[PDB]
């Protein structure tokens, strides 16, 4: 059967070079044959959205609605959930306002997005803050529907690891009233942590960064970190955003729009074909708009069980029980000087790779730069070097993550392996006590060849 | 010519719309109008949500309204709640309720610009607190279902009891739709506390009355404190004679809520149009992506409203946007009939000349609620100790 | 013997029971399905 | 920390509040004149 799959595109982008997809015809090995029907939309009003959904539904019997826009409004996304209340259609989020998560949703709704929830993204941010040794941090949350599980997830996550974390105070800001009574500045002036996690929307981040830009909030010592729902589109960059904003996303640069739409069609068609291939009994198609009291009994939640463990092309392209992807292939981007989102990290389900960017995090902005390299040798009593545990991978408390540059002597060919360990001892204690007093950044590493200095021939 | 200002409202039958249009005409007469002219515009509850949203974007939003009212869908069952309707104004930043008894609207995240003038089931719990001061109670048991109303009533009851006074013992939860609930009566009976406070719907309260009735738990010492969903409908013949109940004053036909509603909104318009700026709502929902700049300010004007000489009594809003000084009536089932035994004006509880009858055949409430013996002492396994 | 002394100095009845395993407050630290939790020990006095 | 305030320019660049917001002492000494003390108390009355 030929099932209709409509792709709603909202924005000024020309859809001529977008709707032209050659991944059909020959890619119809399944007994069910889908067909793509892409539509365009200029305005971003709910009346036009519901109008095109009802008229497009009654005109063409569609099954999988793939909504994709490019704005930065989450409320419209909630309206999409309302559409589920009248349709129960597995709506997938690819990019735009529909790319923002929404914790605590309806148990009967079918709102699924490619972006992970706050549990995975929060773990990624805590891993980035854990590798760069960022213990003292701050948390800034607003009235976004889904902050209880965020703060309880951060607290419940830091209370488990043996690393000596430090939590200052989780404050809250109001956006319904402008900063006219001198309160937001009084709540933000108590934040003296080098890393601050922001949890809000874009229109709120413009005002928070607008006040913080006036009240000394941006330079060094006040690094803001936002997830994926704050930045949203990588093509809309205002001006009030300061330099140095750690952001996360999914593929984006790797898989473009036709790739995400093709993957969505593969997930909807595959999940719609597993029930026909296993249960051998599928109901009818979707009804019209207001005719819900008759087709409300034909809906089956068993397809939900097919929307958790989905495989495609070997890769683990599945989801979870909350309606989000379980193991995403996230990409970490960082803002530079010319205001352009450039990739700096590659997070694969678990492991994190930092190849496009070097070990140093900052560059040059007003304030001082560089650091100070410190090298020592494993001298008992003074310098005790201990290997890192495989069940953690990060040193704890005063144990300084001292790297080690070795070269694998493979017969007649050398390489370049970097094994990181944890150094601790008297020298670490005194250098950390005076380092905390004088307040500067440094580094620590060992020697792999040459040992103590001596005389060779005449040098 | 005065400025034509429209007011949105969501009513049910045509008579309520006639009372609304008459209340607007009286609002344009009793109030001094020198530059504004109120307009009456109300719709009906549609059986479908899409047709209702189109009726708002083509009846209410197309007329450029400032304040929007809401009441209750005239349906005997509950399947399509009007809560998503409240999200419509959420896209354009104020909706006032009339008979919305669900406490879900009390939240500020999903319901930002939304205020109601009706006490929900949570406010009744406050009256229950007064009961804890009427006969000096301490140990209470809250039996609620597993949904949002039970968690809201649990956080509300826990918020009210935050000082060094009484506290809550063991809160029991159950899934709405399970009849076999004997374990709740066994574990509730094993506990020393006897004050039972039930707050559920009809089918659940019926199962509590049947399961609690087939185990002989309606004698002396057992107290049943319910609200309004346990002594109305099919759950009335199964309730014991003497159960403490409640009854909201003027439940059906609330013309005073419409008249006082147009009075408060009219006062907020005549008073709001005396400061500066005051933007105008967009025309319809066709190409209107910008929000309303006068949202939290309009909610602030609607919240700061005082009417000590009103029809309902004393109109006053709290910090959350509810109805202060609720007017209820403590009822009691006597001889298969609901006999009025008390009234609640808002500050204290006033008793009439009828004596409260207990389901266990008692007439006077003893001092001690429950006392006995049998103490349970447990210990660990230690060789030199035990 | 202390429980017998406290049982004879006050007019009341008791019932001693042995407790099994679980003598550390039950620290919720093991990852058990990515969900919330609730305090059910620590103090160890309110089971039922 | 003995801070210093400038009365030549009004508090329009958000500096006097930033200099007075770091005073968490139970007693503060004021060494200036009257027309300056009225402005210092005027801004401090709004800040807190
Ligand atoms: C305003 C809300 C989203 N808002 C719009 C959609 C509404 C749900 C709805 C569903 C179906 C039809 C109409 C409406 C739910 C509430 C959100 O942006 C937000 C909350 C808190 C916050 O600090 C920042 C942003």
């Amino acid at each position: 059967p030929n099932m209709d799959i409509a792709v709603i595109l909202v924005g000024t982008t020309e859809e001529v070079a977008i709707k032209d997809v050659h991944e059909k015809d020959d890619f119809h090995h399944l007994p069910v044959t889908p067909r793509v029907e892409l539509v365009t939309m200029q305005e971003s009003d709910p009346k036009s959205i519901i109008t095109r959904i009802c008229d497009l539904m009654s005109d063409k019997k569609v099954q999988g609605v793939v909504f994709g826009d490019d704005t930065d409004q989450e409320a419209i996304a909630q309206i999409l959930d309302f559409i589920s209340v009248q349709t129960l259609t597995p709506i997938l989020g690819i990019h735009g306002g529909s790319s923002m998560i929404m914790a605590d949703k309806e148990e009967a709704s079918m709102f699924f997005q490619f972006g992970p929830s706050i549990e995975q993204q929060a773990s990624v941010m805590l891993n980035i803050m854990e590798e760069y040794d960022w213990y003292i941090f701050s948390i800034v949350t607003t009235y976004f529907p889904g902050y209880q599980d965020f703060e309880n997830k951060v607290r419940s996550t830091i209370e488990n690891s043996f690393v000596g974390w430090e939590l200052e105070e989780v404050i809250h800001l109001d956006m319904s009233l402008d900063d006219i009574d001198s309160k937001i500045q009084n709540q933000l002036k108590k934040l003296q942590s080098p890393v601050i996690l922001l949890y809000c929307t874009k229109e709120e981040a413009t005002y928070i960064f607008e006040v913080a830009h006036s009240v000394g909030l941006t330079g060094y010592g006040f690094t803001w970190i936002v997830p994926s729902l704050v930045a949203g589109d990588t093509d809309t960059v205002p001006d009030e955003f300061p330099t140095g904003l750690i952001s996360v996303s999914y593929d984006e640069w790797d898989y473009d729009l036709p790739a995400r739409v093709r993957d969505g069609i593969a997930i909807i068609t595959t999940a719609a074909s597993t029930m026909l291939s296993e249960h051998n009994s599928i109901p009818q198609s979707k009804s019209s708009c207001n005719n819900i009291q008759e087709s409300r009994v034909y809906e089956a939640h068993m397809l939900k069980r097919y929307l958790i463990n989905v495989t495609f092309e070997g890769r683990d392209l599945s989801f979870s029980e909350d309606g989000y992807q379980m193991h995403p292939k996230l990409v970490i981007i960082l803002l530079n000087q010319e205001r352009k989102w450039e990739r700096v990290g590659k997070y694969k389900d678990r492991s994190l790779k930092m190849w496009p960017v070097f070990d140093l995090y900052p560059n040059s902005e007003e304030h001082k730069d560089e650091h100070l390299s410190i090298v020592t040798l494993e001298e008992a009593p003074f310098v005790i070097v201990e290997d890192v545990d495989p069940l953690s991978g990060t040193c704890m408390r005063n144990t300084v993550p001292c790297r080690k540059q070795i070269r694998p002597e493979n017969r007649t060919e050398e390489g370049g392996n970097y094994i990181k360990r944890c150094c601790k001892g008297f020298c670490i204690d005194i250098l950390k006590k005076i380092a905390k007093t004088v307040k500067f950044t440094y580094d620590l590493y060992l020697v792999t060849n040459g040992k103590h200095g001596k005389k060779i021939n005449g040098v | 010519d005065p400025k034509i200002v429209n007011i949105g409202a969501v009513l049910s039958t045509k008579k309520h719309e006639q009372i609304f249009r008459e209340a607007v005409n009286q609002a344009n007469f009793f109030h001094f109008t020198r530059k504004i002219q109120l307009n009456a515009t109300s719709v009906t509850h549609r059986p479908n949500a899409i047709q209702m949203a189109l009726s708002v974007c083509e009846d209410l939003i197309s007329s450029q309204v400032y304040a929007i009212l809401v009441s209750h869908p005239p349906a005997p069952t509950d399947h399509l709640t009007p809560t998503p309707i409240s999200y419509t104004a959420g896209f354009y930043r104020p909706v006032i309720g009339l008979t919305t008894r669900m406490s879900i609207y009390s939240d500020k995240s999903i319901h930002l610009s939304f205020l109601r003038t009706v006490p929900p089931y949570s406010h009744q719990a406050l009256v229950w607190f007064e009961m804890m001061r009427l006969f000096n109670w301490n140990h209470v048991i809250l039996i609620v279902s597993d949904d949002h109303e039970g968690r809201a009533a649990q956080k509300k009851l826990e918020t009210l009891l935050e000082e060094k006074e009484s506290k809550a013992d063991k809160v029991l939860q159950f899934e709405p739709g399970t009849k076999n609930l004997t374990a709740l009566l066994l574990e509730a009976k094993e506990l020393e506390a006897r004050v039972i406070i039930l707050s559920a719907s009809e089918d659940d309260a019926t199962a509590v009355y049947k399961s609690a009735a087939m185990l002989d738990m309606t004698g002396a010492g057992y107290v049943w404190l319910v609200g309004e969903r346990e002594i109305s409908g099919s759950a009335l013949r199964y309730a014991p004679d003497g159960i403490i109940g409640l009854q909201l004053i003027n439940g059906k036909n609330e013309s005073a809520h419409i008249s006082d509603a147009v009075a408060v909104v009219a006062q907020a318009i005549h008073e709001l149009f005396e400061m500066e700026q005051i933007t105008d709502p967009p025309r319809g929902c066709v190409g209107n992506t910008n929000i309303w700049k006068t949202g939290p300010l309009f909610k602030r004007v609607l919240m700061s409203s005082k009417y000590p000489d009103g029809v309902t009594g004393r109109i006053e809003f709290n910090e959350d946007g509810d109805r202060k000084f609720a007017q209820y009536s403590i009822m009691n089932l006597q001889n298969r009939k609901l006999v009025q035994v008390g009234i609640f004006d808002g500050s204290y509880i006033i008793q009439n000349d009828r004596k409260i009858i207990w389901p266990g055949g008692e007439t006077e409430r003893p001092q001690g609620y429950q006392m006995s013996t049998r103490l349970k002492i447990v210990t660990i396994h230690q060789e030199p100790f035990v | 013997d202390l429980l017998i002394k406290l049982a004879r100095e006050m007019d009341f009845t008791y019932e001693v029971h042995l407790v099994a395993d679980g003598k550390f407050g039950t620290q919720e630290r093991v990852n058990n399905s990515n969900a919330a939790a609730w305090n059910g020990m620590m103090g160890e006095l309110l089971s039922g």
